[PDB]
């Protein structure tokens, strides 16, 4: 009969059946969406935004509410740190329960619909079998794409009838639900400029608006139509998929590397942002200017914010993590607590050394305490025997600015040696490795696994793009090759391949 | 001349190459 | 106008005037010479 | 009509007695007159370091790397 | 089989299945509009990878403020 | 055939020696500039001023350590045009930075892109079903993960595998030492499927030239088969009976059998790519956490998952400097993970 | 004209000579370690 | 407690594979 | 061993789910197949 | 509506089922010491 | 770490036995997805939509499943006319010969360097006018190989050369 | 709260086990009476 990996074709020739099963799926994402949303509030934990913020905690689809508006819960707390007074119904519990109520509905819709198959819609009048003008069922989906786009774009990103997005400052210290004006212009092309949003949102919009109005109207070209299979479905699943995984791999591009809709104290900094020293060169100018002020190493160092020497971190990179160290980014070094400040080394005369940092790619590196000028100084030997550069022949002690650990000079070889082995990952910071009992590896953030799953499935879909379409330009040949095979094959028989008019 | 095209788009990169690479055997530092 | 806008814009110009228009001429001119018989 | 048709015909050699040898040693002459280490910008066997540039030449920057590799390549 | 309301307001949508233009019809304007998204295409992949760089559009963090 | 849209496509559908097609508008140039400036790259430009390296035969290299090196690191993702701000036109400064070798991936993934197209327009023409075109679908798969999305989701495209044998090798090695891919399940699935899709070569070129029936009076047998002829070249039911008996299972469905030829190498190609994706990221299945905390706090428990854990740490330590030498890494022999005596 | 197995005797003979000169290029001169 | 796991997928595996030798479908020829 | 404890149901279930599937596709193409004669 | 024209039988061969069953037995065999950790 | 230690001790990547085994399965890979495509695409039409084509082949038939002509025909016009395997019987002792080769290669390749002759050592063959060594790729393999080296049995050798 | 581990395990198993036990039954019935028809 019809084998496992057939089974679901029965609906390819049955409209009303095949809205069934596309009202039965998208029943189970709305009810996965609203469901993962009531499990990531159960184990979410609102109270430190600064240290413990949402992508710390393995908050997949909480970001994408809070990208576009939902900040707040009903429980009395926000993702930007204040306290909600008197929440609206659109909270983060608000919008998980319409999900779910959206899901029970689609699967009553998806039952009616399975039931109720033989409607005259889907029958053609010229023929009375079952069909979809496919080409004008386009336009009107176009229309409804346009008209969405552009309220988005004109009424929800602005904040003229509604919330606006997510906007941040230049390094994620300051960022809130704010309406954008459009930017048109080339700076709405900037991928950094959130304006660019609604410029797209609004024009792009527009101009969809106006194609659905071209493809209810005009027909398609017989030529063309008869090219790529109009009258098949299976026609529109492959361009379908196309698209579906193309806009997969803008996706995972845009978050990888980052742009104004994928905000860093939502998903977590990227790995070029460790890679040029992204915080730690604006960390270094904050307190630099602060020197110019008057002020000394420990106010200075005072002045910096924690949630900004939290992102100085390489625990932060998403590419540090593994493929299967799993759960929150607080399972693998912890939830961190406090900054300990900044651990100037102080050479035995006096000179400034700097342990090199960490890069991405290894997962252990060895702790060397580079000159100003980078000639190595000092470093924790592996071969203790003829070492030259250990801390112990040069001397080194370890003077804390800024954080808790403020003011305190340090001048013992095991404790410089210490916290040499913390300044070798960035900033240091204090944990609670008991509340998850973590292990001590790191994990990846959203932004990783985002990247990671996305760029799969647009890999797998590219692959079935390639499938469906050549099953599509592919369908009289399906069960097999006839005897007509046999006399076009022959080389020379016919000038032109295929067609046999030639000769 | 396709044929031609073809062929010798292949063939005469293939023997200038060939006679640099025998040259460059020489080049003895 | 930056020079990197420049150099795509003339990156474009001669996309055309050396690989597609030269190539959709010589597709053009051999196909009208040399054509099937019996189509 | 058939390769070894083609191969065996003696106009075939009368061609590739002289077109082959030439472009052979075409070749010959592009390495041996230093045009490919100019054209490629490829060091010669005395040309991997210089005085100040005992140390290997790295572009370190996206966009004045044409900059820096005059620089470099002064010679 | 079943006529219901929305059926009949919906039927006019559905009853032109395999109606085609004859010939090439709109296929030049198309392929134009086709090169010019595939020029906007160029544009914007090649702004974020900085190999076009438009004055004032500073693809990075620090331009947010 | 009138229109001048159907001339073009009557003369690009030639039957001739080299069929063209639609497609060849997009392979043979692409393609063409593709294996000539691999043949450029590793003739004339060098890896001096990217790497530190000679990868031209005019350095000095072999066919081993010729290579088109990736570009240098400080270009990040650029696409590296020569029109490019980088280069800025100038042919000998791109060649410097390695422009070449984003020539060379960027017009061999179009070159990929038409040859499948030619697969497919081919398949069409003659009136087959499109299973080719599928199957180069695996090698498109390892080739936009491992040379585009690898390099991608890394810092730049220096980290691409850099196009060449002892290249491919150092890459190779690299991945092993830094990701640690061959306990990769996914990478574990690839190797399964290459060497799967060897066996079934070779049990299935070995059974069908040993079922072969006698249909000839000369000891070499491959005489005896005719091109049109509609009878079976070789006993089924003989190859059945003999895997049966020998194995305990056989195919019995020469269909199945030519899918399943098909089916291995491919889900192989895929299921690698899917863990090379995973490694642009640096989301490696590098450690089991387990072993890790016991030997940390058991220094008695061995394990060759421990050892390869310190190989992969000399590896890195001891190539980080010579291979990435835009890091400026000096690393003294004090802190270099060593072993006793050697 | 000229018979097949002396073009092919010749044209892998040269082909073979020119391997040869690769051969001892990498014994000789750039690309030797001597 | 893994052991336990590991050893029950494994003679899953064999078990899977002796009923596949000895259970297989009879091949036969069609009429 | 410290080892996940949601990877017990993660394998366990992994395992069974499919594997259920996979015989009752089985047992109901058997099945027809008997009851056809 | 009444009965379905598109209704169709659905199979799986014996041979199909061994095919199944060692694939998911060995993917659980596989990723088990990868979801333990 | 099998295959580390050998890689370290011996270089079995540059060693050209090993380098025809990985052609071997490459091409064994190459051939079987080829081979298969080309049998499963060209499959004679025996079969109903609502059923899978396999079943359009019967066990012990006497007919070919396949049109040979069409899949020659199609990989001749893929590649050239003269590339493809018109014999069938030629195509499969091919097919059974390319990995056979390749791997009794490779098991030689490795039986030779248990007796230490070892895969190519180009290291340090390239040198400049003054005569310093300008790397190439075989210098930064011969990296990744000496890192394995000095790691692999840290507490088993007393003595530099790795003889054993 | 603090739990038993295996009791995950023995929740789910035994409601899954007898539920797909009872899904085959029925499909299975179902089947042959379709082929029967
Ligand atoms: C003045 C009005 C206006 C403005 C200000 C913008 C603004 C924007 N548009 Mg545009 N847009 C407009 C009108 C406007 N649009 C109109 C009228 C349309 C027609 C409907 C579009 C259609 C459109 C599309 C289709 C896209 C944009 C995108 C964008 C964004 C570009 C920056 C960015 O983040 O790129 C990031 C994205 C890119 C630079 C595009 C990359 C394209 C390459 C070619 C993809 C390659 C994929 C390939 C499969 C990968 C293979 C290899 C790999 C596997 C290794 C930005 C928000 C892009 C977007 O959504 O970005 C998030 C986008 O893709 N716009
Ligand atoms: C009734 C309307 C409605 C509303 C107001 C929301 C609201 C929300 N949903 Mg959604 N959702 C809905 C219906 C709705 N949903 C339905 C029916 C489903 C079932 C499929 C879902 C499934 C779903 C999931 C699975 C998730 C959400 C989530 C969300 C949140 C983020 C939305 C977001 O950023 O999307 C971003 C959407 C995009 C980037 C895609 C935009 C559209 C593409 C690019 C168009 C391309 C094709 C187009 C035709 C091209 C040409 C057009 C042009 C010419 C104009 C937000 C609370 C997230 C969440 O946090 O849930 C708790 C989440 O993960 N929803
Ligand atoms: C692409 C979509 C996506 C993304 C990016 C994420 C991202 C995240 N999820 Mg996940 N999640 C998703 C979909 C996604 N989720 C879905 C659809 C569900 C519903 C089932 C969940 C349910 C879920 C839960 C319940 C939790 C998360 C959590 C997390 C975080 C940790 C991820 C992790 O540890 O992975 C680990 C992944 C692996 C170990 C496997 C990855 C490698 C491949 C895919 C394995 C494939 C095996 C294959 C099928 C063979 C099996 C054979 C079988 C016989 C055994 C992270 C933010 C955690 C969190 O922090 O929540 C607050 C968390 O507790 N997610
Ligand atoms: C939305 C996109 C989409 C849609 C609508 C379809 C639709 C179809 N595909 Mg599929 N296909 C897709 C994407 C899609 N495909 C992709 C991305 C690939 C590449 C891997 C394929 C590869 C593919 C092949 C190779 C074949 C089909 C076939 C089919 C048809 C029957 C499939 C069936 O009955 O499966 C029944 C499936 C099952 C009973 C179980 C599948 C279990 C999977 C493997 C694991 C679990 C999945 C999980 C629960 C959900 C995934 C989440 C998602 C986000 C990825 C049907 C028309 C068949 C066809 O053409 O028939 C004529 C066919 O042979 N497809
Ligand atoms: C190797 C990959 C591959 C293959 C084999 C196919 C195969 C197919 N596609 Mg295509 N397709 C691909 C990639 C591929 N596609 C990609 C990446 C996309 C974008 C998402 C699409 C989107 C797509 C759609 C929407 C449709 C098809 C369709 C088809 C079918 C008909 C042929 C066709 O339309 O060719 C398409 C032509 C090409 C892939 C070649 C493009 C060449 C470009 C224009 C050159 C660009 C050069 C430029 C200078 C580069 C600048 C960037 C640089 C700086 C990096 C066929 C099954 C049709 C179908 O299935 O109909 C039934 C169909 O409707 N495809
Ligand atoms: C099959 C043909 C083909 C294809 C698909 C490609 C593809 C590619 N080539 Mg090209 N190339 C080709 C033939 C081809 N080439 C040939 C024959 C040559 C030898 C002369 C070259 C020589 C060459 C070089 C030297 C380089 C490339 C590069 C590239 C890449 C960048 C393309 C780009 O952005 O160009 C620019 C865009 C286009 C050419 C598309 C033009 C689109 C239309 C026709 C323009 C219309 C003009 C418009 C109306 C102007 C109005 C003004 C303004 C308002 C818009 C890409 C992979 C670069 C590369 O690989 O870098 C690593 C590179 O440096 N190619
Ligand atoms: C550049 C570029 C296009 C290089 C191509 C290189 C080239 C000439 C490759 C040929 C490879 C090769 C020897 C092919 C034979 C492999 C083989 C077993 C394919 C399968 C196969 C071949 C047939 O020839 C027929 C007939 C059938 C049926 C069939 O399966
Ligand atoms: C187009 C079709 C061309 C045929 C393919 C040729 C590709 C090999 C080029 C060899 C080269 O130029 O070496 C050219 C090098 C030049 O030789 C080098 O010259 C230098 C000059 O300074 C130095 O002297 C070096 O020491 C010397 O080695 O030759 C060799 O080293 C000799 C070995 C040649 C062996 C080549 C055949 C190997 C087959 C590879 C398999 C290809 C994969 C096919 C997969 C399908
Ligand atoms: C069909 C027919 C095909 C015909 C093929 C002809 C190809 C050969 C053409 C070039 C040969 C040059 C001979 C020569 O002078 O030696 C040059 C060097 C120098 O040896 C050096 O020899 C020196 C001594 S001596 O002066 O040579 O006597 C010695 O001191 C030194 O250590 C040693 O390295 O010897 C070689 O290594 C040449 C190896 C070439 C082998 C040909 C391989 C063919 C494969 C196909
Ligand atoms: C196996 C595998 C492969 C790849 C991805 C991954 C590794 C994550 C893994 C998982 C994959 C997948 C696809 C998981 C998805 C899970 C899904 C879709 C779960 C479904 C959740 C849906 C739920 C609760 C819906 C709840 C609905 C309810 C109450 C409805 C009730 C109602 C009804 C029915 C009528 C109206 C009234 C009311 C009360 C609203
Ligand atoms: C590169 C570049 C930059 C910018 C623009 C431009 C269009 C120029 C673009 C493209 C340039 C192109 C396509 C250049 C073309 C160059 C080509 C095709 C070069 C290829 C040369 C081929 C070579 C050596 C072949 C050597 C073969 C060898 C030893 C074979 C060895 C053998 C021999 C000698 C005898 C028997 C055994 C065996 C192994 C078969
Ligand atoms: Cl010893
Ligand atoms: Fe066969």
């Amino acid at each position: 009969g019809l084998p496992w990996y057939r089974v679901h074709t029965v609906v390819l020739n049955d409209p009303g059946r095949l809205i069934a099963v596309h009202l039965m799926h998208t029943a189970l994402v709305a009810g996965w969406a609203g469901s993962m949303a009531l499990y990531e509030l159960a184990v979410f934990d609102p109270s430190d935004p600064v240290l413990n913020p949402m992508w710390r905690q393995g908050m997949f689809v909480m970001p994408f509410m809070a990208r576009i508006g939902v900040t707040d819960s009903w429980g009395g707390w926000s993702v930007t740190g204040e306290s909600v007074a008197n929440p609206g119904f659109w909270s983060f519990e608000g919008v998980a329960l319409a999900h779910i109520g959206l899901s029970g509905l689609l699967f009553l819709a998806a039952v009616w619909h399975w039931v109720y198959w033989d409607l005259e819609l889907f029958r053609d009048p010229r023929t009375g079998n079952p069909a979809l003008d496919l080409p004008k069922i386009f336009g009107i989906h176009l229309l409804l794409s346009g008209v969405l786009c552009f309220g988005f774009g004109a009424f929800h990103v602005t904040g003229a009838w509604g919330p606006g997005i997510w906007v941040s400052d230049a390094y994620g210290i300051t960022g809130k639900v704010q309406p954008v004006a459009p930017a048109w212009g080339a700076e709405g092309f900037n991928p950094f400029n959130p304006s660019g949003v609604a410029s797209h949102h609004i024009a792009a919009g527009i101009l969809g608006f106006l194609a659905g109005i071209f493809h209810i109207a005009v027909r398609p070209p017989q030529r063309l139509y008869r090219a790529l299979r109009m009258g098949n479905i299976e026609t529109v699943l492959s361009s379908s998929i196309a698209a579906v995984f193309w806009s997969a791999f803008i996706t995972t591009g845009t978050m990888w590397y980052g742009s104004a809709t994928t905000p860093i104290e939502l998903f977590g900094p990227t790995r070029y942002q460790w890679d040029s020293g992204y915080f730690q060169q604006e960390i270094e100018r904050r307190v630099e200017n602060s020197l110019n002020e008057g002020l000394n190493l420990s106010e200075a160092w005072s002045r910096i914010p924690d949630k900004l020497a939290f992102y100085d971190y390489i625990g932060n990179n998403p590419a540090k993590g593994g493929l299967f160290r799993a759960g929150p980014m607080n399972k693998g070094d912890g939830i961190a607590e406090a900054w300990l400040g900044h651990p100037i080394f102080q050479d035995k005369e006096g000179k400034e050394l700097t342990v090199r940092r960490m890069p991405a790619f290894f997962e252990t590196f060895p702790v060397i305490l580079v000159d100003k000028d980078g000639i190595i100084r000092a470093d924790i030997p592996f071969r203790r025997a003829e070492s030259k550069y250990s801390i112990e022949q040069v001397g080194v002690t370890v003077s804390f600015y800024g954080g808790k650990l403020n003011g305190q000079v340090f001048k013992d070889a095991p404790t410089v040696k210490k916290y040499a082995r913390k300044a070798q990952l960035g900033e240091v910071l204090e944990f609670d490795r008991t509340t998850l009992e973590s292990d001590g590896v790191f994990r990846s953030s959203p932004r990783g696994w985002y990247t990671f799953g996305h760029a799969n499935f647009a890999l797998l879909f590219f692959l079935g793009h390639l499938w469906h379409g050549s099953r599509t330009l592919f369908r009289d040949v399906f069960s097999g090759i006839g005897a007509e095979v046999t006399e076009q094959v022959e080389f020379g028989a016919f000038q032109k391949l295929g067609d046999r008019s030639t000769k | 001349t396709f044929r031609w095209l073809a062929i010798h788009g292949l063939a005469v990169p293939t023997v200038f190459f060939l006679g640099a690479i025998t040259s460059m055997q020489f080049i003895q530092r | 106008m930056t020079p990197s806008l420049s150099a795509f814009i003339n990156s474009l110009l001669l996309g055309l005037f050396v690989v597609v228009i030269p190539i959709g001429a010589a597709l053009f001119l051999v196909s009208q010479s040399d054509r099937v018989t019996r189509t | 009509r058939p390769f070894s048709d083609i191969i065996t015909s003696i106009r075939y050699w009368i061609i590739h007695s002289i077109t082959i040898p030439a472009l052979y040693v075409a070749g010959w002459l592009f390495v041996s007159t230093g045009l490919a280490y100019d054209i490629f910008g490829t060091p010669r066997p005395n040309e991997y370091f210089t005085q100040d540039r005992q140390q290997v030449p790295l572009v370190n920057d996206r966009f004045s790397a044409k900059q820096e590799l005059e620089d470099l390549t002064k010679g | 089989a079943l006529r219901t309301r929305l059926g009949e307001l919906l039927r006019p949508l559905n009853s032109e299945y395999g109606k085609v233009a004859p010939g090439w019809g709109t296929t030049p304007i198309m392929g134009f509009v086709m090169l010019l998204f595939f020029l906007f295409l160029l544009i914007i992949l090649q702004i974020y990878n900085s190999s076009l760089i438009i004055e004032n559009v500073d693809v990075d963090w620090a331009s947010l403020g | 055939g009138r229109g001048w849209f159907d001339l073009i496509d009557d003369w690009l559908k030639r039957d001739r020696f080299v069929f063209v097609g639609w497609s060849g508008l997009l392979l043979f140039p692409t393609s063409y500039l593709s294996i000539g400036g691999w043949f450029t790259g590793t003739t004339f430009v060098t890896s001096w001023y990217t790497h530190g390296l000679a990868s031209s035969y005019l350095e000095g290299c072999n066919f081993f350590t010729a290579a088109v090196s990736t570009p240098a690191n400080s270009m990040g993702h650029s696409l590296l045009l020569l029109w490019g701000p980088e280069a800025q036109g100038d042919f000998t400064r791109w060649c410097q930075i390695g422009g070449l070798w984003a020539f060379c991936a960027l017009h061999g993934s179009f070159a990929l892109i038409g040859f499948c197209l030619r697969q497919f327009e081919i398949a069409r023409l003659v009136g087959i079903r499109p299973y080719n075109a599928i199957a180069f679908s695996g090698p498109i798969a390892i080739f936009v993960s491992v040379f585009l999305m690898y390099p991608l989701g890394q810092a730049s495209w220096f980290f691409a595998p850099s196009l060449g044998v002892a290249a491919i090798f150092r890459f190779l090695l690299f991945i092993q030492g830094f990701h640690n891919f061959t306990l990769n399940p996914f990478h574990m699935m690839g190797v399964a499927g290459i060497l799967g899709a060897a066996l079934l070569c070779a049990i299935h070129g070995a059974t069908v030239q040993n079922t072969i029936f006698e249909d000839g009076d000369a000891a070499n047998t491959f005489r005896a088969f005719t091109p049109t002829q509609a009878e079976e070249t070789y006993s089924m039911v003989t190859a059945n009976r003999f895997w049966s008996q020998i194995f305990g299972v056989a195919f019995s469905n020469k269909r199945w059998l030519h899918f399943f030829m098909l089916f291995v190498p491919l889900a192989g190609l895929w299921t690698s790519a899917i863990g090379i994706v995973g490694l642009a990221l640096n989301l490696r299945a590098y450690d089991f956490v387990s072993q890790e905390l016991r030997a940390a706090e058991d220094p008695e428990f061995e394990t060759f998952y421990t050892k390869n854990i310190l190989l992969n740490e000399g590896i890195r330590s001891w190539m980080a400097a010579q291979d990435q030498p835009h890091e400026n890494f000096i690393f003294p022999e004090e802190v270099l993970p060593r072993g006793n005596a050697l | 004209r000229i018979p097949l197995w002396l073009i092919a005797t010749v044209g892998g003979t040269l082909a073979l000579t020119v391997v040869g000169i690769f051969f001892y290029g990498s014994y000789s001169g750039v690309g030797s370690s001597l | 407690m893994e052991t336990l796991v590991y050893v029950f997928l494994l003679a899953g595996t064999l078990g899977v594979i002796f009923f596949a030798v000895f259970f297989r479908d009879p091949p036969r020829i069609a009429k | 061993m410290n080892v996940s404890v949601a990877a017990y149901l993660a394998v366990l279930l992994g395992t069974f789910v499919p594997v259920v599937f996979l015989v009752t596709l089985y047992i109901q193409s058997e099945s027809r197949k008997a009851g056809s004669s | 509506s009444g009965p379905n024209p598109n209704k169709q039988p659905v199979e799986l061969n014996r041979t199909s089922l061994f095919w199944g069953l060692l694939l998911i037995f060995v993917l659980a065999v596989l990723f088990s010491s990868y979801f333990f950790n | 770490n099998f295959m580390l230690v050998f890689q370290a001790e011996h270089n079995i990547l540059m060693h050209p036995f090993h380098q025809l085994g990985v052609a071997g399965v490459f091409g064994g890979s190459l051939f079987s997805a080829m081979h298969g495509s080309l049998v499963t695409s060209s499959l004679i039409r025996e079969t109903t939509e609502n059923e899978s084509a396999n079943y359009g082949y019967k066990f012990g038939q006497e007919e070919e499943t396949y049109n040979i002509v069409a899949a020659h025909g199609y990989f001749g016009r893929l590649i050239f006319q003269y590339a493809s395997f018109n014999n069938s019987r030629a195509l499969h002792f091919f097919l059974g010969l390319w990995p056979v080769v390749g791997i009794w290669f490779t098991a030689l390749g490795v039986m030779t360097m248990a007796f230490n002759l070892n895969g190519f050592n180009f290291n340090q063959s390239v040198v400049d006018s003054q005569g310093r060594v300008i790397n190439t790729w075989a210098d930064i393999l011969n990296r990744a190989n000496l890192g394995m080296e000095v790691m692999h049995e840290r507490n088993a050798h007393n003595f530099p050369l790795d003889l054993a």
